[PDB]
RNA sequence: ACCAUAGUAGGCCUAAAAGCAGCCAUCAAUUGAGAAAGCGUUAAAGCUCAACAAAUUCACCAACAUAAUCCCAAAAACUAAU
RNA sequence: CGAUGUUGGAUCAGGACACCCAAAUGGUGCAACCGCUAUUAAAGGUUCGUUUGUUCAACGAUUAAAGUCCUACGUGAUCUGAG
């Protein structure tokens, strides 16, 4: 048993790093490239 | 396998569930008088 | 023993007694790719110049 | 041939007495007989107190928690009083003298016997809070850059940002997490118990809503 | 050559360059700014 | 039009007949096998029976 | 096109640019709004190392790459050709696009290995002795990362590391 | 400590959005709720056990028909991550005496009321 | 070569086990399906 | 890439402080150059930056070795996958 | 704990490189020789004696070298019993 806070970044549970997956930030992608766009 | 096809047309998810392979008589005699029922 | 049905060459040089057995041959799992001498001209002309570059410009 | 820009020029800004660092002490005048439990919820989850500028235009942003003692705090008085203009420039502490105290013991004593004795005192850092905040009349540039090695010298990680900076971040956080794409977010599962993951989670997650981690904070999730 | 994590020039004569899947800082000048990227 | 790799889908383009002439080609099968069951040409029957 | 042609006559060397006739472009993109050649002729996410038509339009005679500031495209579609062309390279297309070494031809060395999809320089890699087990595993990679946003009729990601 | 989970009656207030994306009736809410146990109660805590059981869910994959009160609700949100929540859907109306021998529950949601006539 | 130190999922080292698309997807699925649950169970 | 001239060694202490151990002022000439942002001399001298004149792709941080019997399924970037 | 025989040595050594030599190089406050560091490379070697049961330790003579470790700080159904 480990303590709340630690120094070897205490590496989650499954369930929760599937949690972290899921719940990951996905930037607005639009459709066409605004760059070489007019 | 195939159940979400089946349950968007409306079926069961398993061909076993009130369809007509399983409600119809699997039987009858050959004189085309009805069998006795199912217990399922 | 279906490592002892295996016949592997390096080069298509195969003894004519296992040449009178083959039945069918398999097609090759990958496409091999052209390289640009090997397109015809035709085709070469068919596909469009994407770009124009410049007279002033040395290769 | 180039255009001119003009230069911002400093004004409002007065230089006070004595612009360096103060002068720290390892331990406090009075110090902690009773010894004390090491609580680490002064290190898990954000900043509460620190979080804003008060007088200064720069200062230096820890991203993650820690404990901050005698020896750092040397460190970043020295260095900054040596790459300091006292002519141009001020600094000011955001965090107070080392006060917690943390206990040892000596090696060989087997498990046990009672808490040991106090050797150091350190003092606790969350993320998010300033601890060297400096004006005058000077640009961001040479401020960050001498200031980027106290943050890399620090245990937890750290950066050299000014009001602008911190500004810009957070407007950032708070587009990037309006302007998230999938409907499912780490806050909203939290709280709505989602999948039963209140098993799995901490009660400080409905806090945290996944940026914090022990002592460690990721900006990038949201 | 001085075996290194982090490549920073040491006079205006350093260059960096891409060689054998490493960086390296070379110098003429100064011989002594050679550096690799371990 | 340019032609890539990519350009077109890695797979032959399938053409469908027409709605009409598939009706007309199925009634003219249909007609054809239940001509062959009328004359009895059928010599021996295999059935998947569900019991 | 401008080429440098020098001529020695007795002690004298001249040196003269000569301008010859060059292609054009279509006269129909089927995107003519579109800035960029790629971006307005819809070849973006399209093409790839084995499309060498369009990776031979703009590359120097001796295999060399173009200058962006002289082609037009975008930064990315010019890193992404800069890669497929050294892909192709590296894999052995566009044999008539090397330098031409009368000397170097006639002592023959080890018949070229072939390969496709090559990352890295095939003299700069060193083999992977340990290999890693299931959980660390040191994947071999295959492909330029730059080629993940391409199309994918089948739908299936691209593994760039296998 | 790991306690029963409080849940804000923000999550139950419904979008305008929603009713369109899960076919309901913004005036009129349903009358029944179909309910089928999807996950299992092992590795869960004795009380969502206990609100399953005393919900007649024992047998997994089996719809049971509930009241759509709040009484029932208030259960229904605490296991709300190991059901599956249908509205019962009347077709035909409600079956008769006449049709008791003769009713059949489709996997849709729906509830006929003739079912194989002859 | 290389060992795991302890038990392969209990010690301060564990295995480094990823994530994978088929678990996401089936977090998704799951997700909606408590979505609509709670959608119905709100009037 | 492109070049670097003028009051002037600005004024004080110091054997010397000439942009450069230190302190105070920080003006003013040529369209165009800071009493000088880095090297260098005991002090100089001298070598670079920014200022004009010549063009103008983009250019802020981010890369990090190792143990012992023998590495460890093989492999695969596109035929349609809720 | 219904036995995993416990230090040093004798014999035999296996392996790792975080290399002592032997090999190929870079920088040096590298003019040359002696040197100081940095990289790669482990097919091969790494002495003989006095005192101490000694591992260590100190000393004599050399060598191109008398390297650090793991191996139940190797090896007692091979040995030695000084502690
Ligand atoms: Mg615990
Ligand atoms: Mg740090
Ligand atoms: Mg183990
Ligand atoms: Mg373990
Ligand atoms: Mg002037
Ligand atoms: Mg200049
Ligand atoms: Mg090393
Ligand atoms: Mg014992
Ligand atoms: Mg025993
Ligand atoms: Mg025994
Ligand atoms: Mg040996
Ligand atoms: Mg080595
Ligand atoms: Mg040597
Ligand atoms: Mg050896
Ligand atoms: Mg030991
Ligand atoms: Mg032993
Ligand atoms: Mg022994
Ligand atoms: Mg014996
Ligand atoms: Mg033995
Ligand atoms: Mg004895
Ligand atoms: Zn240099
Ligand atoms: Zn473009």
């Amino acid at each position: 048993g480990s303590k709340a806070v630690t120094r070897h970044r205490r590496v989650m549970h499954f369930e929760r790093q599937k949690l972290m997956a899921v719940t990951e930030y996905i930037p607005p992608k639009p459709t066409i490239n605004p760059r070489c766009l007019p | 396998a195939g159940s979400q096809w089946r349950l968007q047309q409306g079926f069961a998810a398993n061909p076993s569930g009130y369809g007509p392979l399983t409600e119809l008589p699997d039987w009858s005699y050959a004189d085309g008088r009805p069998a006795p029922p199912m217990k399922g | 023993t279906m490592m002892q049905r295996l016949h592997l060459f390096p080069d298509e040089d195969i003894p004519e007694d296992i040449l009178k057995n083959l039945v069918e041959e398999l097609p090759q799992p990958r496409k091999v790719p052209r390289r640009l001498d090997e397109y015809t001209q035709e085709e070469i002309e068919a596909f469009p110049r994407v770009w124009s570059p410049p007279e002033d410009y040395r290769l | 041939f180039k255009t001119l820009l003009p230069v911002p020029t400093f004004e409002d800004v007065a230089i006070p007495e004595k612009p360096k660092l103060r002068f720290v002490e390892r331990v406090p005048l009075v110090p902690k007989v009773r010894r004390e439990r090491k609580n680490l919820s002064d290190i898990r989850g954000p900043s509460t107190e620190a979080t804003e500028f008060t007088e200064g235009r720069f200062a230096i942003l820890a991203l993650g928690g820690g404990y901050l003692h005698w020896g750092h705090f040397e460190m970043m008085r020295l260095t900054i009083n040596r790459s300091m203009d006292p002519k141009n420039m001020f600094a000011l502490w955001r965090v107070p003298a080392p006060f917690k105290p943390i206990t040892r013991k000596g090696m060989g004593q087997r498990m046990g016997g009672g808490k040991g004795a106090i050797d150091h005192y350190v003092t606790p850092v969350k993320a998010g809070r300033l601890i060297v905040e400096m004006g005058g009349r000077c640009e961001f540039k040479e401020v960050q850059g001498f200031l980027d090695l106290v943050a890399h010298k620090l245990p937890f990680p750290a950066k050299a940002v000014s009001r602008e900076t911190l500004e810009k971040m957070r407007k950032d956080q708070e587009e990037r997490e309006r302007n998230n794409q999938n409907p499912w977010t780490f806050e909203r599962i939290a709280t709505a118990n989602m999948l039963g993951i209140r098993k799995v989670l901490s009660p400080y997650d409905l806090t945290h809503k996944g940026r914090y981690w022990g002592k460690f904070y990721t900006p990038e999730r949201v | 050559f001085k075996t290194k994590g982090v490549l920073k020039k040491r006079c205006r004569d350093c260059y960096l360059v891409k060689r054998r899947g490493r960086w390296f800082i070379y110098c003429k000048t100064n011989p002594k700014h050679k550096q690799r990227q371990m | 039009v340019p032609k890539t790799s990519l350009g077109s889908p890695p797979w032959p383009d399938i053409v469908l007949p027409d709605p009409v002439e598939e009706t007309r080609h199925h009634a003219e099968v249909v007609g054809q096998v239940n001509e062959l069951i009328a004359a009895g040409r059928y010599g021996r029957l295999f059935a998947v029976v569900h019991f | 096109f401008r080429e440098v042609v020098e001529i020695l006559d007795g002690k004298t060397t001249i040196i003269e640019g000569r301008i010859t006739e060059t292609p054009q472009e279509s006269p129909n993109p089927p995107n003519p709004t579109g800035q960029c050649p790629i971006c307005r002729w819809n070849l973006k996410h399209k093409y790839n190392y084995e499309d060498v038509l369009l990776l031979s339009q703009f590359i120097r005679p001796h295999g060399g790459m173009l200058p962006r500031r002289i082609t037009g495209l975008c930064q990315e579609e010019h890193l992404k050709i800069e890669e497929c062309v050294k892909m192709a390279h590296r894999a052995g297309l566009l044999p008539n696009h090397r330098p031409k070494l009368p000397e170097g031809f006639v002592p023959k060395s080890k018949p070229r290995l072939n390969r496709y999809l090559t990352r890295w320089s095939p003299r700069s890699v060193k083999p992977i002795y340990n290999k890693g087990h299931r959980w660390n595993k040191v994947r071999m990679p295959v492909g330029s990362p730059l080629l993940k946003d391409n199309v994918s009729y089948s739908g299936r990601p691209l593994l760039l590391y296998h | 400590k790991f306690t029963r989970s409080r849940i804000p009656d923000k999550v139950f207030q419904p979008s305008p959005e929603d009713h369109e994306k899960y076919g309901g009736d913004p005036q009129y809410p349903h009358k029944l709720h179909i309910v089928t146990r999807i996950k299992s109660t092992k590795r869960r805590p004795y009380w969502e056990k206990d609100i399953i059981k005393m919900l007649g869910l024992e047998k997994a994959h089996t719809p049971q028909v509930h009241k759509n009160i709040p009484s029932v609700n208030a259960k229904l949100k605490v296991v709300k991550h190991l059901i599956r929540i249908k509205p019962l859907k009347l077709p035909q109306g409600l079956p008769t005496e006449e049709d008791m021998a003769n009713t059949c529950l489709k996997s849709n949601g729906e509830l006929v009321v003739r079912w194989l006539l002859n | 070569r290389n060992r795991i130190p302890g038990r392969q999922w209990i010690g301060k080292h564990r295995r480094p086990r990823p994530v994978s698309a088929q678990a996401k997807q089936n977090m998704i699925r799951r997700l909606e399906t408590e979505a609509e649950n709670q959608y119905w169970l709100s009037r």
